């Protein structure tokens, strides 16, 4: 997988524009990237107030399976490994998928403000392969549940959020 | 000097044996320091040697290398009585001396002064790397009398290498700008660095060398056979990177104390201007600075103004940044014309004669710690805008490069004169659309000077009899004393301050005070940021970002300065608050006047 | 930044460190301690803040600027010498600090051709302390511990003069201590141990408010045959009145 970021240019920018344009916006080059993401620490309101302090700041002031232990899983699951997806859930997720696009075929006739109903097809796939990362995690050789249903929520989530 | 076995002698009777004010030997205190810290390098306080031996001290003019290779050999044997462990430790030590009364400046040495020893100013304009320097042609290479077999014409070659290899950075040091008259291209000196005091120093930063003055050639031949190129080189002893008298700063304070310096200096920041107080306000204001703050939590905020003029024909904006060329400390002039990013900024090249990397600070770089002055901003390639773009966001120069990586520091202030598209100010239109400079530069900087030229039946008359006086007022020892005088005369027909107190002024400003603030009006003045962030929400588009804000206080510190307050002071964020928000007006579209009472709460 | 610095619970005993103490000073000759009992009432000397009534006359507060008030306390119960100051937590303070200064004499003064003497402070209880505050340029001069010992609070404490003492480059040594308390010997304690010792320059600090537990001999206290003559209190009283300036009454002026 890839790591993409840097600081975002006009600040914070990034809040009126699209989730990306940390660098050019030409969409010619967004076409090939997948996934636009924003992150959420501790400072989100030191725009309005805090920022006062905050100057201030500057003049008056493991508990998990260990990291190893991560990569041993992981190497023995590069070396051998079927946890593969679950039909139920993955037709779920064609379902609050599908039937997005129906209670939306619906509502053209309120003649939304969302500019073109993309094809969300490269993203559903996505998190279908993420619900089996997250099946992975569990070994299930037909996915459990318990992970695939989570995915699918933090994912239909993120793509509301986009869409929104 | 052959029989100094003896005088070798006498001289380390200083070595240990000396000590003062209760005891506390000033080398018993070095040679453990060394012990515990392996430095290879001794320190040779001048000053109580100086009281030691006065013979000693004056032997470093006639063989002061030839002294001082005999004396570091003594002081080795004697941290290594003292710790028989330590010679073995390293391979040889170098001493170094503490500080010399002669400051000979870059523009004055004569061949008196050479092989003899000299103490310089000046900055680091370029360095290069290592150098394993060559130093039975033992260091010749030009000098083979009959060691080749076919040494008629038939060429032997010799190998550059399996020869002895010193430790050896070229430092080109030069004169300090602004210092340099016009005209005269600044002086160069190649200082050269050793086993302790190799990359010690950086361009763009001011340094003070003690090394000796020698004669010594270069084997890179390069002009003939038996004439090597020869370089009156510098060899450092000890770099310093780096007062006046009391009652001096007693009046100075009686002056500051005053309430009308905020204004005097104002009304004296220019010799011959009329009207422009904002401007010339915003000049003061950049030029006496504001105390700067490392922010190792999110980011180094730097304390330093960047005022952009946005000038238009007629206004003597390029006058008054001559005027800052000539009485700021670390001005650097460069105009868009030769602009040449790579010029302005840092960069790094390989010498073609010679083959070696160096790297050659910038006129970003030899600004440090005070003011570039560029102007003719829209006259000057997209590229220099992006690298300058860079520079003022970090407000250094990181470099990683063939061959080289560091990072120049490069924290000086840029004035700017600029030139609106096409010709004037159109109208109140947006100072963005009236300029074609890039919305982020133009956040970097704070204050933009919007200047303009407006026909007046009266304004332009008074102006004019202004600058009538003015091309008037331009144009033994008793003659010399009744000249001086008359030249104060006039410059006290511009009536505050005279000048040279001024430039004092701002050298001890930017030196001293270091004001700082109260938890009192901040959040007041938060409040009073928001007030503008909703009429400037009021106003549509608008740049109202953090960099807004903290220019208001980088602007109070200066004013306190100006006060030389050490704290804010009410008035003073009062003047910080109105010069920005009429800077900002002044950007603004026919909303202006509207603004006028809009964003009016704070006034 | 290397002072050398000791583990009390482990010396509470008055037994572990007697000679050590003199053989580090031998070449540190400047001290820092931690971690005694006075952690919590230690942090409580805001009580003596806004007396400014009386006048100095050589003893009490000077008010000196609303900046100043240097508490310079005549020791209480030396002939014309009675001071008090309300110095609530300051008084304990000095009681604690007091205790703690007469065990590092203690182990510290023993090592020395008389081990009676300067500790006679204890016969008299002749403590002149100096309660410097600057509460709320240039400020006092490079400040040798006008005695010859004192321990004292301190955040920064320490410059450095050009002059030949301990950490003799003569540049400025300053350094900070957050929670440590530095110890350091005076003026005449060197010449009564033979020249081991050093001076520190002061200046003012995070904690511009000094007091300082001057052990401060007694009043009649017979210097050695140099001193004999020269007693180090009226030696020192000259001094105290040398470096502020001296007006209130006539004879420092004359000084
Ligand atoms: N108040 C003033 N007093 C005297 N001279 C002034 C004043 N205001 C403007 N000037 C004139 O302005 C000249 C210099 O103006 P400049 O700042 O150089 O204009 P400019 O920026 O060079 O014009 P550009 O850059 O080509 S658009 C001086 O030589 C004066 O003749």
């Amino acid at each position: 997988s890839v790591l993409a970021a840097a600081n975002p240019i006009y600040g914070r920018y990034d809040d009126l524009k699209s989730p990306g344009d940390n660098i050019d916006f030409q969409t010619t080059i967004l076409s090939r990237f997948d996934m636009i993401f924003i992150v959420k620490d501790d400072h989100n309101e030191e725009r309005d107030i805090s920022i006062a302090n905050h100057v201030i700041n500057i003049h008056t002031g493991g508990s998990e399976i260990s990291i190893e232990k991560m990569k041993r899983y992981i190497t023995y699951c590069r070396l051998k490994c079927a946890p593969r997806l679950s039909p139920q859930a993955a037709e779920k997720l064609s379902s609050n998928f599908v039937t997005i696009r129906k209670q939306l075929l619906i509502n053209e006739l309120e003649s939304t403000e969302r500019s073109s109903i993309p094809i969300t097809i490269r993203q559903l796939e996505a998190i279908i392969r993420i619900t089996e990362s997250l099946a992975k995690l569990e070994l299930s050789p037909i996915a459990q549940e318990r992970h695939v249903d989570e995915a699918i929520r933090l994912f239909q989530a993120s793509t509301m959020d986009a869409a929104s | 000097p052959n029989v100094s076995r003896t005088i070798a002698r006498e001289l380390k009777s200083f070595l240990l044996e000396y000590t003062d004010e209760t005891g506390r030997s000033v080398y018993g205190a070095r040679i453990r320091t060394l012990g515990e810290m392996n430095s290879e390098s001794l320190e040779v306080n001048y000053r109580h040697l100086a009281e030691s031996k006065a013979i000693l001290a004056l032997f470093l003019a006639k063989c002061p290398e030839e002294m001082l290779k005999i004396f570091d050999l003594v002081a080795m044997e004697a941290t290594e009585l003292h710790y028989p462990d330590y010679a073995r430790i390293h391979s040889e030590i170098h001493v170094r001396i503490s500080d010399f009364p002669t400051i000979y400046s870059l523009r004055e040495l004569r061949e008196s002064n050479l092989s003899s020893l000299v103490r310089v100013t000046g900055v680091v304009t370029r360095r290069t790397g290592v150098f394993p320097q060559l130093k039975q042609d033992s260091n010749e290479e030009i000098r083979i009398s009959f060691c080749t077999n076919c040494k008629s014409k038939g060429p032997f070659r010799v190998n550059g290498e399996k020869t002895v290899y010193r430790n050896y950075q070229r430092v080109t040091l030069q004169e300090a700008p602004g210092t340099v008259p016009p005209g005269r291209l600044p002086r160069h000196r190649e200082v050269i660095l050793l086993a302790d005091l190799v990359d010690v120093s950086k361009p763009g930063e001011e340094v003070e060398v003690t090394g000796i003055y020698k004669n010594n050639y270069d084997g890179n031949l390069n002009a003939k056979n038996g004439f090597p190129v020869f370089a009156t080189i510098i060899e450092a002893n000890s770099i310093k990177r780096r007062s006046w008298t009391e009652e001096e700063e007693r009046e100075f304070r009686k002056i500051s104390r005053d309430r009308g310096i905020i204004d005097k200096i104002i009304s004296s920041m220019a010799p011959s201007i009329y009207g422009h107080r904002d401007i010339k306000t915003a000049v003061a204001c950049s030029l006496f600075g504001g105390v700067p703050k490392n922010v190792n939590g999110k980011h180094s905020i730097r304390g330093d103004i960047n005022v952009l003029l946005l000038g238009d024909p007629g206004t003597a904006k390029s006058q008054i940044l001559k005027y800052v060329e000539k009485t700021a400390h670390r001005a650097v002039f460069a105009t868009g014309q030769g602009a040449s990013a790579v010029g302005l900024t840092a960069s790094v090249r390989k010498d073609p004669i010679t083959k070696e990397w160096t790297l050659e600070g910038g006129a970003l770089v030899l600004a440090d710690k005070g003011v570039c002055l560029i102007d003719e901003f829209d006259k000057m390639n997209d590229q220099d805008r992006t690298s300058i773009h860079e520079a003022m966001e970090q407000q250094s120069i990181s470099i990683s490069k063939a061959g080289i990586v560091t990072t120049l520091q490069a924290r000086c202030s840029i004035i700017a004169a600029a030139n609106p598209n096409g010709g004037r100010y159109n109208s109140t239109l947006p100072l963005a659309q009236n300029v074609s400079l890039t919305e982020p530069i133009l956040s970097r900087f704070d204050i933009l000077c919007v200047v303009r030229d407006l026909v007046d039946e009266e304004a332009d008359e008074r102006l004019a009899t202004f600058v009538v006086d003015s091309h008037v007022r331009s144009h033994q020892l008793n003659a010399r004393q009744r000249r001086l005088q008359r030249q104060r005369k006039k410059e006290e027909e511009i009536s505050p301050i005279p000048q040279e107190l001024l430039m004092k002024y701002i050298h001890y400003a930017r030196t001293k005070i270091y004001p700082k603030l109260h938890q009192m009006d901040m959040d007041k003045v938060s409040r009073v940021y928001a007030d503008l962030r909703r009429e400037s929400i009021s106003t549509g588009s608008f740049p109202i970002t953090v960099r807004h804000l903290e220019s208001i206080l980088r602007i109070a510190e200066s004013f306190a300065k100006m006060r030389l307050s050490e704290f804010v002071s009410s008035y003073d964020l009062d003047r910080a608050i109105k010069v920005v928000v009429d800077s900002f007006v002044d950007a603004q579209k026919v909303s202006v006047r509207r603004q006028l009472r809009r964003s009016f709460a704070i006034y | 930044l290397r002072v050398p610095v000791i583990d009390l619970n482990r010396v509470s005993d008055e037994e572990q460190l007697l000679p050590v103490v003199r053989a580090i000073l031998l070449q540190h000759d400047t001290f820092l301690l931690k971690n005694y009992a006075n952690k919590a009432v230690l942090d409580a000397l805001l009580a003596g803040l806004t007396t400014k009534d009386l006048p100095d006359t050589s003893q009490g507060f000077d008010a000196n600027f609303v900046w100043l008030e240097q508490y310079i306390f005549d020791t209480d119960p030396q002939l014309r010498f009675d001071r008090k100051c309300r110095n609530e937590s300051l008084c304990s303070i000095y009681s604690r600090l007091f205790k703690l200064g007469l065990f590092f004499a203690q182990l510290c003064v023993k090592s020395v051709v008389s081990s009676a003497e300067l500790q006679d402070c204890i016969s008299t209880s002749h403590y002149a302390t100096k309660l410097t505050r600057y509460f709320n340029e240039r400020d006092y001069v490079t400040f040798l511990p006008t005695g010859v010992l004192t321990i004292f609070p301190c955040a920064k404490a320490i410059r450095y003069k050009p002059s030949t003492m301990a950490t003799t480059d003569n540049s400025w040594v300053s350094i900070d201590e957050p929670d440590c308390l530095l110890f350091h010997t005076g003026t005449l304690l060197a010449r009564w141990s033979q020249g081991m010792h050093t001076t520190s320059p002061l200046q003012i600090d995070p904690r511009a408010n000094i007091v300082s537990l001057t052990i401060w001999p007694p009043l009649t206290t017979p210097i050695s045959s140099k001193g004999e003559g020269t007693i180090a209190n009226h030696l020192l009283e000259q001094q105290i009145k040398a470096f502020p300036k001296v007006a209130q009454q006539y004879y420092p002026r004359e000084l």
